[PDB]
């Protein structure tokens, strides 16, 4: 039955619509108290405890839509936020993105579609650099699905490329019956696919950034909570993310 | 918007470098609906046939797959009587890096080599597997009747 | 506690669960009522795909919560 | 016996284990060396995830076998 597979596709689309009405792709900043207000001592004491402790270090959270793309989206928001504060970094990232573009063709990615995503993202960055895009305009672009998802595809693509560059190292870490080639084509390149540690490691290293993940689960933790730095090697992290089971948001230190 | 811009690029590339056996494009003012044709492969029981298909691009293309169905009836384990096509690229394994050209190539390829894993039309799959002489006869008969 | 599981057709299945029940446990429970193998079930709550090894509490699923049951694509 | 656990940071962790040790026991040993709680660990051998209640002998893990460790970081 294919009314079967088509009916599932239609259902998946309706579920995504349901989430989209409730939450933007990229929220405005909220104070950390809002995260704490999701929890209470009567029904979610462990999560409340984690959130209250994190409030000592973090002042704001930026909610990212849970549409399967949240890790890639949190990272690109993080990167673009650095580039808005650091013009030299922006200029360098433009030159390096042009390198990723030639690197994709060299590795045999589909020619024109992959270059189309690269060019769109590069033009977007060039227009921030030239001042054609204001900060307000940038957040509007990141919330407009068509342009936002074009940009996000660049990040999916470099994630895939880095894995393929390093396939021998990374092959044994895959646990779902796939080669690195198959994993890329099924789990990294398509939209709406969750990121696991393998994909997370790849994106961060491919983008040349440094991330701290605050691991907010229910597990009793040493003072300050569980967290992980990627790469793990004593530079301060450039991006800080909040991980709760199944989802990533972006968070911001008080100082 | 971005979907329309992408669809224009898909059309340009296909006009300039079409997949073997395949043609396609908009039927009217709406860029989101195309018609396509596939010539039955040679050395197949579809030889001599011309098979029509309908392509509908979603409003969030290329982030969701195009919808593609045969409008010409065809005898095949993985293509049903409504023209629905059982092909991973169209559903589970769509990615925005793929194009309508690659979809058409994949459909062609499927006509020459049916997928035996969980077939859309089990009866026809059995006949393909166990009685190729009969499968070829019926496929040729339907080609003559619907695709000529 | 009571949670609801909404299927493809709109049909709502009511389940009785503990917060510490694993998602795998919840899928076995759904198998008991609809006869759908757990290997074919995906559960979704608030955008999140629910992991077999995790608990309902891990996702802050409360009383009267509604999860989506989405079956896996068969292909072919 | 000795076994090796490769990580995505490129570090190899060496562990002292018995065939009768559970996967849970192995994760506790990784915590002693690396500080990752067992509930945040995923261990892989022969390209599949290992279950906590099973032993190293159940999975044919033996002298000088190599496992791969990732963190439970799946998210959308
Ligand atoms: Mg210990």
């Amino acid at each position: 039955c294919l009314a079967y597979d088509e009916a599932i596709m239609a259902q998946q689309d309706r579920i995504q619509q349901e989430i989209a009405v409730q939450n933007p792709l990229v929220a405005t900043l909220a104070p950390f108290s809002i995260l704490c207000a999701e929890y209470d001592n009567e029904t979610s004491a462990a999560f409340l405890s984690k959130a209250t402790e994190l409030s000592e270090v973090y002042g704001e959270i930026r909610y990212i839509r849970g549409d399967g793309n949240c890790f890639y989206r949190a990272i690109l928001v993080g990167l673009i936020e650095i580039m808005l504060k650091d013009r030299a970094r922006l200029e360098k990232f433009i030159a390096s993105s042009r390198d990723w573009t030639r690197t994709l063709v060299e590795l045999g990615f589909p020619d024109w579609t992959c270059t189309d995503f690269c060019d769109f993202f590069i033009e977007f960055l060039e227009k921030i650099h030239s001042g054609v895009h204001t900060e307000e305009a940038v957040y509007t672009i990141l919330n407009d699905d068509g342009s936002a998802n074009y940009i996000l595809m660049f990040f999916r693509l470099i994630t895939s490329a880095f894995l393929k560059q390093n396939s021998e190292e990374y092959a044994p870490f895959i646990d779902e019956g796939m080669t690195v080639a198959q994993y890329c084509e099924q789990e990294i390149e398509p939209m709406w696919k969750d990121a696991d540690h393998l994909a997370i490691n790849s994106l961060i290293k491919a983008a040349g950034t440094r991330v701290r993940i605050e691991y907010m689960d229910r597990t009793a933790a040493p003072n300050g909570g569980w967290h992980y730095d990627i790469p793990s090697d004593q530079i301060a992290p450039e991006i800080t993310l909040l991980y709760r089971p199944g989802h990533y948001d972006v968070i911001y230190k008080k100082d | 918007g971005m979907a329309l811009k992408r669809i224009h690029k898909e059309l340009n590339d296909l006009a300039r470098d079409p997949p073997a056996q395949c043609s396609a494009g908009p039927v009217g003012d709406d860029m989101f609906h195309w018609q396509a044709t596939i010539m039955g492969p040679n050395d197949s029981p579809y030889q001599g046939g011309v098979f029509f298909l309908t392509i509908h691009f979603p409003t969030d293309y290329p982030f969701k797959p195009p919808k593609v169905a045969f409008t010409t009836r065809i005898y095949h384990p993985n293509i049903n009587s409504n023209g629905s096509i059982s092909l991973d690229i169209l559903r589970s394994q769509w990615s925005p890096a793929l194009t309508i050209s690659k979809v058409l190539l994949s459909i062609c390829s499927l006509l020459c080599d049916p997928n035996p894993d969980d077939p859309l039309v089990p009866e026809i799959a059995r006949i393909y597997k166990t009685d190729r002489e009969k499968y070829n006869r019926i496929a040729r008969e339907w080609t003559q009747k619907y695709a000529m | 506690m009571q949670i609801f599981v909404k299927t493809l057709t709109g049909k709502t299945i009511t389940l009785e669960v503990e917060p510490s029940d694993t998602i795998e446990n919840v899928k076995a429970k759904i198998q008991d009522k609809e006869g759908i193998p757990p290997d074919q079930q995906r559960l979704i709550f608030a955008g999140k795909q629910l992991e077999d090894g995790r608990t309902l509490s891990d996702y802050n699923i409360q009383k009267e919560s509604t999860l989506h049951l989405v079956l896996r694509l068969r292909g072919g």
